[PDB]
């Protein structure tokens, strides 16, 4: 920053706020807000989603990357949950709304629910 | 008081903007940020901050002004430095004494800032 | 190419560096072969050099050595105990005699050795020729050194002094797991 | 001109590089001559360097050597096992004794030798002079090492331990096709 | 200047190279003196380097040597057969023993020698000391090598195997015209 | 790479310097091994060089030496007294015989040694062959030298001359705490 | 790093010189070791070089040597007298035999020695094997040299020739104050 | 730092030359030590180099040597006579045997020696072992050489041939003033 | 009197400062420091200090001036020097006669005020 912004600019700021990298505890909190956003979208279709705690801990681990902040968490959730939901919403069992839950396997698989 | 920060005149392009060189000047008759400042206020004091950061072309334009009292604008107009005082600063002469030496016994790294 | 060159990029780099200098930059020092005076003199210079560059970071010392001169080895020992940053010692190959002595002198909790390494310890050797009077003088000095080395072993390993005294009577060989149990090292590195 | 220079091109380069440094850059390490402490120490430094530059790519080790000191050879062995990328070993000329041991230590599926090469294996050598008490101590240590080397051969080759012990009592020579059948290498390179 | 360099302009410069590096650049490798491990190791590095630079052009190998170690010599032989571009060998001075063997191993139609050269061939030498049991083991290994070398001579020269065996019983010297007639080389260079 | 390179930033920040030169720049000189003429001449050149660089700053001399030739050592002894800036001497490893003599010659209040070091002192050695008359001449000169060094020890340590005379009759060994009490050094360095 | 590098500023500041070259620049030349032909051929080149650099300034010669070959010493002896600027000779350590000869040959008023140094003088040595006729020729030549050396000593020291002749019959040792009173040096340097 | 560096300013100002190259540039060549083939070969290259640089200026040859091989020395002699500019030889220290021969071979009026130097001349030495027939051949050749060397001495010095033969029967020593009278040199240099 | 200091032109990228940058480049609007000066003042004495430092590319420009009296600026105008006096100063042969050769016998030390 010091090499880009000359003193005339820097000396007139109230401050420079440095933001840090996200920790793994933060990731667990991040997963929860993303799961909530997913549920809001599902409410619009009449679908109730219940993700287990184990499934959350699993996703939190899969998406952690200290160097990329929270953006990978969004990708992980989209890839693991939005994907199979999309198939059911369009062609199958969730066309008319329904119940979805997710359990974690001993094999580290997402045991998605019937509907 | 007229002021310029030399760290902003560190690169060759910015140097021509300051000078008011026929090419590479500010606006159409800036010119010459330096020439203008010394035309508008001929008896002023000119302060150049942190001068070791200036591009060598700045360093040389200042030497030329020190020798003849004038700076020529891109439009042929001239600044008159015969009534001004040039104050140049720099925080380099004391940076060496901030160093900690090697060895089982640390020594006194005080230096002669004038030599620096 | 007894020693190959490596290339790195930095600012405008470029810059090529003998592979051992390349590693000195990472705060890695190697100690190999016999411990003597010229070698030891150089290692001490490297440690002072790293201490000055950044007093807050660890220095890694790789040890692979059959033993050597005690005086030279003590020069290294005292510097390691003086300089501010921790020195973490890693044993590969072997650490015998004076080499073992320096291995245990590293920062507590940071003494580590590879799984197929060997550590061996034993009382100091010496000798002399001359008048019976001079033989007495020299015999007393070697005994004092033996005593001092045992105290330092007990201090760094946690063993009682008498246990140290018995165990160095004759060459004692320890496998990596034995070095851990005995207290010469804290742990064994396995795989990254 | 013991070692010639070669010129490569990049962006601005140019860049001239001792032919061996030119090959280190391609992740190729050569191991020749007797295995000893100073030379082994250098091989280890080269492997750590390459591991850091790109942890996701293989390192190729060219082996051509008559044997050497076990302790020095073990440092190489442990580093190969510790570091992340696979190390693929290639045997040309000969791999005898400790050289043969390191050859089989490469990543499974990647051990290869040229068709006119030779591999030879045998139990370790050693000796000692001193009091009967010291002789016993040293005799036990060499036997422990022999046992350990046999376990590692069996592990890497797939032979039972008993078969390994029988086959190393006396020097055993294997031609390249024999090394393949026995399990020391996976395959023979022929023509590109 | 114990060795000669040379200046050359290509574009930007120029450029200064030890005379031997100057010739490596033109795809010329010199093999002189005894064949041993360190020198053989270097020749292989040069051939691999040239193969990569341009797989479609011949590599020229100049031979002037009294002989040497078979193991080291075989690593050269195998690389020459493995790499894609032809290797054309030229004999000057002498090609004796292992030197003659490598000479005939070059690309067919491209083996050439100068008119005042000499090429001598003979069965391999060796020896051993030890228990009668060890003597048997080592004796059989040298005999296997002898048999293998004869097969390769027969393959490369076109002579029957029996004829090769008879002719290597004792040192056999051939003049350049005889090397051509016998089949060790294809032709004699005279004047440009 | 017996001696590694280090790099330091300045203005340009390009320069690299042999680690020993890097230390000379910081006014650190090492004295190790036997004291002889070529070594001593180099040390004196370094001191004259530093004196010229800055007459107002201390020079640190690190000593680790078994002894040596008196004549050579005395050229260091006198240079240290002749040059303007103080020389602070630090003993590590050992300072024996002539090494001890130079150690106590450092600036008063600035003579320090590490805690596990050793200092040893003793009357000078010498010899000769020749005619009875030449023997007398040479014997007188060595005795004068002994007397002169005895006077300098008393001057620098504060001991009476007679006490010094008795203490150098036979090898006398002093531990670091004794060197402090005796008066050879002023203090023991412990931790940064 | 046997000889350290030093860096100095100029305009650009790109100056890196071994410490001895750095001192030559200040007009300081050192003479150490035996006086022989290759060494006392470098000193002559250096003095001629400095003479040209500035014909009006002093050259400092540090002498610390046991003696040597008269011929080699004489080429230095004559050059010092031939060249225009004064050469000031300083004795440190020892100046024996031919070394003393050169010490007294410096510019008058500028011959000085450090206080704990030693100077020793004695008639020249030599020898021969051969026919009685050849022995006579060689005996005469050494005697002429002895006579010439004595005249030069008397000239430079102010002693009568007879006194010089009586004092060099057997190894004569002089302490620094004695050399001053005798006339070999003008004074004793104490502190800068 | 066996040979120091010197710096010279020109236009841009970057010139760093080993002190001996610095003097070659001033047309000064130094001949010291034994005369043999490799060294003689270098002296000739330097003279041809200077001849081409500027055909109209003198070359200075400094001589300090005990003698050497006649065959090697004669190649210097012939080059000096062949090339265009005068070669002025200066004798310092000593010029014995072949050294003296080359000394007198310099340009007339330009042979000069320092006042405390020595010149010595003698008939050539040699020897042989073999059959009586071979002994005769080798004896004849050395005698022809003796003859030729005497003719050249007479030619360059002005002495009659008979006088030269009588004077070289046994080692003849000449002081600088005698060399002048005899005719080996033209004059004695004294002071600037 | 027009004055230029050749020590300011020791690098290849500086020659265009005297003539002007070619079309399309930053710096184009300089008519050339030298070519503007001798267009504005056709009758003048031109002094080039320390000509013993100018980058070689500078000398290549002076050759045209000295032989034919003219330079073309970057707009195609002719700078006519047919009415000026050109003075170049140097101390190039000076450090060649203040020194004597190295050796016991001196060589001619004057006939150099011309090879350097």
């Amino acid at each position: 920053i010091k090499k880009i912004f000359t003193p005339e600019f820097r000396n007139r700021l109230d401050n420079i706020i440095w933001f840090d990298h996200l920790s793994t505890d933060v990731i667990h909190q991040v997963v929860d807000k993303f799961i909530v956003e997913l549920q809001v979208q599902l409410d619009q279709k009449g679908v109730s989603l219940e993700v287990s705690q184990e499934a959350r801990n699993w996703l939190a681990e899969k998406g952690y990357d200290r160097a990329m902040g929270a953006r990978p968490m969004a990708r992980v959730i989209q890839d693991n949950l939005k994907k199979p939901l999309a198939n059911e919403l369009l062609f199958g069992s969730l066309v008319d709304g329904g119940q979805v839950t997710v359990a974690l396997d001993k094999e580290k698989n997402e045991l998605t629910y019937g509907f | 008081l007229l002021r310029f920060d030399m760290s902003e005149y560190m690169e060759r392009h910015t140097v021509s903007r300051l000078i008011g060189a026929p090419p590479g000047y500010v606006g159409f008759d800036q010119g010459g940020l330096l020439t203008d400042a010394v035309i508008k206020h001929p008896h002023a004091v000119l302060l150049l901050d942190e001068i070791e950061k200036a591009h060598p072309d700045v360093f040389n334009i200042l030497l030329q002004v020190m020798d003849n009292g004038t700076l020529t604008d891109n439009n042929g107009r001239k600044a008159d430095f015969r009534n001004v005082v040039l104050v140049m600063t720099t925080n380099a002469g004391v940076r060496e004494t901030e160093r900690k030496s090697i060895g089982l016994i640390h020594q006194d790294n005080s230096t002669d800032a004038m030599e620096e | 190419a007894l020693v190959p060159m490596v290339i790195e990029q930095t600012s405008r780099g470029e810059r090529s560096f003998d592979i051992y200098s390349r590693l000195l930059k990472e705060r890695v020092i190697f100690l190999t072969g016999q411990v003597e005076d010229h070698m030891a003199n150089l290692i001490v210079a490297q440690m002072l050099f790293l201490e000055a560059e950044n007093p807050e970071k660890d220095i890694y010392l790789y040890i692979n050595s059959p033993g050597g001169v005690i005086t030279a080895g003590m020069s290294i020992y005292d510097t390691m105990q003086f300089i501010k940053p921790d020195v973490s010692t890693i044993c590969m190959g072997q650490a015998a005699s004076m080499g073992a002595f320096l291995l245990t002198a590293g920062a507590k909790g940071k003494r580590f050795c590879l799984p197929n390494s060997r550590v061996m310890i034993h009382q100091p050797l010496g000798g002399y020729q001359g008048q019976a009077t001079d033989i007495e003088i020299h015999a007393r000095e070697i005994l004092k050194v033996k005593g001092r080395m045992n105290e330092l072993m007990a201090l760094h390993t946690g063993q009682s002094l008498e246990q140290i005294e018995r165990d160095t009577e004759r060459d004692r060989f320890l496998s990596a797991p034995e070095a851990v149990e005995y207290g010469l090292v804290d742990s064994i590195l396995t795989h990254r």
